[PDB]
RNA sequence: AAAUAUGUAAGAAGUCCUUGUUACUUAAUUGAACGUGGACAUUUGAAUGAAGAGCUUUUAGUGGGCCAUUUUUGGUAAGC
RNA sequence: GGAAUACUGCCAGCUGGGACUGAGGACUGCGACGUAAGUCAAGGAUGCUGGCAUAAUGGUUAUAUGCCGCCCGUCUUGAAACACGGACCAAGGAGUCUAACGUCUAUGCGAGUGUUUGGGUGUAAAACCCAUACGCGUAAUGAAAGUGAACGUAGGUUGGGGCCUCGCAAGAGGUGCACAAUCGACCGAUCCUGAUGUCUUCGGAUGGAUUUGAGUAAGAGCAUAGCUGUUGGGACCCGAAAG
RNA sequence: GAAAUUGUUGAAAGGGAAGGGCAUUUGAUCAGA
């Protein structure tokens, strides 16, 4: 004998977890996130792009569109904490977004996704074009200039 | 920081298990720990505490002491419990019939009890017969009868048995023990 | 035989009855507090209208917080602090005001900040930092059953019964206060409001009687 | 044994439990019983009164066999009788055929009267007896026979 | 006090139920109303320094 | 296992003090006091404004 | 003649009522001490506190001290 | 004359942002909402998602940077000291054993205890067995001659764990070992008193005392072992000048 | 066939010591999954 094996061994029976009192209540997103609001993307490959907010998804993500024709940002999910909600709003009455959901975004581009992008973009362009310089605003990327103070700036 | 009003981490100062490694004494301690925990009878708790006691704290209880305790008014039929050794005593010539529960019995003490017609039983037998110590009479031997005790507290005017190897004339009896040589104590 | 349903239902019924008793007792306490406060206000107004001065009754209760550490304390004040159970800095106790306790407060003045606690201060103290001394152990007062099991013999059935017995110095104030473990408060959240704590409150410090400002101090400390 | 002594526990501690200020010196207070009258007088008067001086008269060539006289009290008086015969003599407590107890043969010189005996005659042979021992033996219906 | 307490206890157990046989420390004063009738408050001020020696 | 503070955790606040629900429903922390119009005496006012 | 410091007491080992012992004491059942019997527990006779109280044994080291506020002696004074 | 506002305080008023923590591990409890099913923020974190799947996190190490960090040991009131020892490394290096003991503890037996001086025996320094003694204890006290421990249920009073009776309980009563205080009794010493009797000088009954004892008052000791402590020993190790 | 001490090679750092503690960067190296 090299170690004189112990008299008692711990049991290899994994005890069940006790019942957790944590219900998954719906997220209360801030009042600035209203569908149709123009958001500035703070991170990702499209960081700095100004996109249009759309249906709020069940995984707590925001469905956003560039529109793709305007600045090249497609219909895609985005985290609410990685966007700045500006005070510019386009009307989303007429854009049908009930189809898009977590399963729709679950993991070259699909022709279906191209077609829904075109369908949503048509209405988005129609709504944007009644506001002067709004298309140019959405085409231009947001950036901080020298002297910009985000704690004082309004969006 | 805390202004402590008492010593911190102070042990209780009382035994919680016997110092002995006697497996049978440990088994008795386990049985009476169970009884003291789950009976609420004070007899079981005091027996459990007595089982922890050291040898000098368990002086022998003579059969004559047991007989004198049984001569108490109303104690004639009580079971005598001695957590320790029961010794014989030829100075008593008439022993009554009784039941004695003890840790140990001297051969002579057991013979005297049996010849008087009683029984000598162990503490676990006593536990089975009387789980709550019904009709029991706990006896304790004389603690302060020890040879060591009379030397305790030695000092002037105490009368407390000086520690000495030889006794007699010329052995600590002249100066400080009588007025004719200096002073008495 | 089941011996489960006919016991849990009876326990739920007894709990509901106890809660009804506590509800009516708390409503009576609220009415008593409202009546006493409005009576004091109206007595002051009536005395002023009659051209007299209403001298308010001297305060029967103080809250004392030890604001000095445990080092370099003379033996008599140290013993008085120990007997008031302030054996740690930022520990606090309620003291019923008599001559015997006022002399103790006088002895320990340079090491404590004390004053007259309001109902809100007492309620917040007992609710947040209320611990009972049960079998020499510090047990949080998280349920009314604990208070009932330890102070029920004195007629105290709930945490609000305990608070009432503290604020109104009742027949069993001594037992209720001693049942309450000394409150372990933190340092004040906005600071002490003075550069140096260890001169008298009257002299711009923190110790001594700060009679009504003890509420602000204890609230910032709680 | 050595592995249980405190000197194993004092390894690594410089003074070996004997103190830094007062060290373990050779004989700080003198050897043996030195100074029992001068600087150990307190410890001699306390715990040893009577130590110094003389207390009686001498006895040259004292022989302890002259003073050999083991004492047996009346309280036993019966362990000298064999255990089996003890019951037979306690019963039939007759003045005739009374049990004979040679205390000298049992190894005693004086019989003392501490205890009390049962009311049964006994013939006690002794070199010496106390007055009360003889009184109790006679009150029990026995007698004391002086031997040498 | 012993004799007075015995007498008070006897009279209590004869008249009703109330004893209060323990001494109590001096209690805080209760509320009182102080009138100004013939007692209008007189205003005092600290006095200026002087030597008068 | 974990002390939960009343004055937060309305659940614990209601477990203690069942009267908290009535207090909140009736807004007893912001109760209006009955208006009175007793005026201080002229002697009180003169003493207060006395130099 | 202070202040501070300090002794004692705040009860059941108490109080009250009746009467037993003595070789003490009194002119004297007079008193003294110790008693038998009987009555009085919500606060059993102030406050606060009490990781409890009480008790015993046996042994280590120590037996050069120094500093601060205050009282204070010698000294001109001193980190005397 | 009617307000407003400041200041102070209260609300078991609502609500936004930030940081740290996620201990526990079937259910049990207290609650809340809900008529009730059931739900819950109510006796401690879950749900969803992404990248990586390896030096990426992390560990170790060297270095760099920010802040901190005097040389250990010793004597000392005070050491980093301009106090002493230490240039470095390896190996050795200092409370040991014994005789006799105190306390405590463990063990065996227990008014007894100790087989081991010795004898028998042996598988031969072992183990096993044993008589008579002896030591200690069971009696103390006195210088000694000597004497020598129950008036009593081995006492009374007080407290006393436990036990017994009644009582749902609280409590009431009875018995109360150990132990504590106190008053008694007994044994020895000392000081008195001094009966029958008589080798007329012996004997010492009986009754006492502000005296005294390391005593009795239903025994606890003996033996072995261990830590610690004591004394003699070289005596924790090294050290004189000397004789 | 240790250490003190030394040579060579390799790595690293180095403005009047060096060594150390907490923390992390960088380089080297490595376990677990
Ligand atoms: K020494
Ligand atoms: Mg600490
Ligand atoms: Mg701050
Ligand atoms: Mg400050
Ligand atoms: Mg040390
Ligand atoms: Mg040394
Ligand atoms: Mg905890
Ligand atoms: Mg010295
Ligand atoms: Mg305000
Ligand atoms: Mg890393
Ligand atoms: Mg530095
Ligand atoms: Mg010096
Ligand atoms: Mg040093
Ligand atoms: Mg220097
Ligand atoms: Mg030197
Ligand atoms: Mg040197
Ligand atoms: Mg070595
Ligand atoms: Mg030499
Ligand atoms: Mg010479
Ligand atoms: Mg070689
Ligand atoms: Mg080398
Ligand atoms: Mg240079």
């Amino acid at each position: 004998s090299a170690q004189k094996a112990p008299k008692w061994y711990p049991s290899e029976d994994v005890a069940a977890l006790k019942k957790t009192r944590k219900a998954a209540r719906p997220q209360k997103l801030r009042a600035s996130l209203v569908p149709g609001t123009v958001l500035i993307l703070l991170a990702g490959r499209f960081r700095g792009k100004r996109v249009v907010y759309l249906k709020h998804l069940e995984d707590n993500t925001l469905l956003i569109s560039g529109p793709f024709k305007v600045n090249g940002v497609p219909l895609r999910r985005v985290n609410a904490r990685y966007v700045i909600a500006t005070s510019t709003k386009v009307s989303v009455e007429g854009v049908n977004v009930e189809k898009f959901n977590v399963e729709y975004f679950a993991k070259e581009i699909k022709a279906e996704r191209v077609e829904d992008q075109k369908v949503v973009d048509k209405a988005l362009i129609a709504e944007i074009k009644k506001t002067p310089l709004l298309k140019q605003y959405l085409s231009a990327s947001f950036s901080l200039k020298n002297g910009d103070k985000p704690h004082m700036l309004k969006f | 920081g805390i202004d402590h009003t008492s010593k911190q981490h102070k042990r209780s100062g009382h035994r919680t298990a016997p110092k002995s490694d006697n497996v049978y004494l440990k088994l008795l301690v386990k049985l009476y720990t169970f009884l003291a925990r789950r009976t609420d009878a004070p007899f079981n708790k005091v027996v459990l505490k007595a089982l922890f006691l050291s040898k000098i704290n368990r002086p022998p209880v003579s059969v004559s002491r047991i007989a004198r305790a049984l001569k108490q008014e109303g104690a004639a039929n009580k079971t005598v419990v001695v957590v320790g050794t029961v010794t014989d005593d030829a100075r008593i010539f008439e022993f009554p019939k009784t039941t004695v529960a003890a840790l140990r019995f001297t051969a002579g003490a057991r013979a005297k009890i049996v010849k008087a017609g009683g029984e000598c039983i162990t503490l676990d037998q006593l536990a089975v017969r009387a789980p709550k110590g019904q009709n029991t009479l706990i006896l304790r031997g004389p603690r302060n009868s020890r040879e060591a005790v009379r030397h305790f507290g030695m000092g002037p005017h105490k009368g407390k048995a000086p520690r000495i190897l030889s006794t007699g004339r010329k052995f600590e009896r002249a100066r400080g023990r009588r007025r004719s040589k200096g002073f008495k104590v | 035989a089941e011996q489960v349903a006919a016991e849990r239902a009876a326990r739920k019924a007894a709990n509901k009855e106890k809660r009804a008793i506590i509800l009516e007792r708390n409503a009576a306490y609220q009415k008593e507090y409202e009546t006493a406060e409005r009576n004091i206000i109206q007595a002051k107004r009536d005395a002023k209208a009659a051209g007299s001065y209403y001298v308010e009754a001297q305060h029967k209760l103080v809250f004392v917080v030890r604001i000095k550490g445990i080092n370099k304390i003379p033996p008599k004040p140290r013993k008085v602090l120990q007997l008031l159970r302030l054996t740690r800095i930022n520990s606090g106790t309620f003291v019923k005001v008599t001559k015997a306790t006022l002399e103790l407060l006088k002895l320990i003045e340079p090491y404590v900040a004390y004053g007259y606690p309001s109902y809100s201060t007492i309620r917040q103290l007992v609710y947040k930092r209320g611990f009972g001394k049960i079998n020499k152990q510090r047990v949080p007062l998280s349920d009314n059953a604990i208070i009932e099991a330890n102070l029920g013999k004195y007629g105290i059935l709930s945490i609000d019964d305990l608070i009432h017995e503290i604020i109104t110095v009742g027949p069993h104030f001594k037992q209720a206060n001693n049942f309450l473990w000394p409150f372990k408060l933190s340092n004040p959240s906005g600071g002490w409001g003075v550069p140096r704590k260890f001169k008298h409150f009257i002299q711009g410090g923190s110790f001594g009687n700060r009679e009504e400002f003890i509420n602000k101090l204890v609230k910032s400390m709680n | 044994p050595s592995r249980f002594t405190k000197t194993r526990k004092h390894r690594g501690h410089v003074s070996a439990g004997k103190g830094r200020i007062g060290k373990h010196r050779k004989h700080p207070g003198g050897r043996g019983m030195a100074g029992g009258q001068h600087h150990h007088r307190i410890n001699m008067d306390k715990y040893h009164p009577g130590y110094f001086g003389k207390v009686g008269m001498r006895y040259f060539h004292k022989q302890q066999a002259h003073f050999w006289k083991p004492v047996l009290n009346l309280d036993k008086l019966w362990t000298l009788i064999p255990e089996d015969k003890r019951d037979q003599y306690l019963k039939s407590a007759s003045k005739e055929t009374a049990p004979v107890i040679d205390t000298l043969a049992a190894g005693y010189g004086k019989i003392l009267g501490k205890g009390r005996i049962p009311n049964v005659p006994v013939i006690v042979k002794a070199r010496f007896v106390s007055k009360l021992a003889e009184e109790k033996i006679r009150a029990a219906g026995g007698v004391v026979e002086l031997i040498a | 006090r012993v004799k007075a307490n015995a007498a008070k206890r006897a009279e209590a157990k004869a008249q009703g139920v109330a004893v209060q046989l323990k001494r109590q420390p001096a209690q805080p004063r209760e509320s009182r109303i102080v009138s100004t009738e013939g007692n209008v408050p007189q205003t005092l001020a600290p006095v200026p320094y002087e030597t008068f020696i | 296992v974990l002390k939960k503070n009343p004055l937060k955790n309305k659940q614990v606040l209601l477990r203690l003090n069942p009267y908290a629900k009535v207090f909140a429903a009736e807004k007893l922390g912001s109760k209006k006091a009955e208006k009175t119009g007793t005026k201080p005496a002229a002697v009180f006012t003169e003493t207060l404004k006395h130099d």
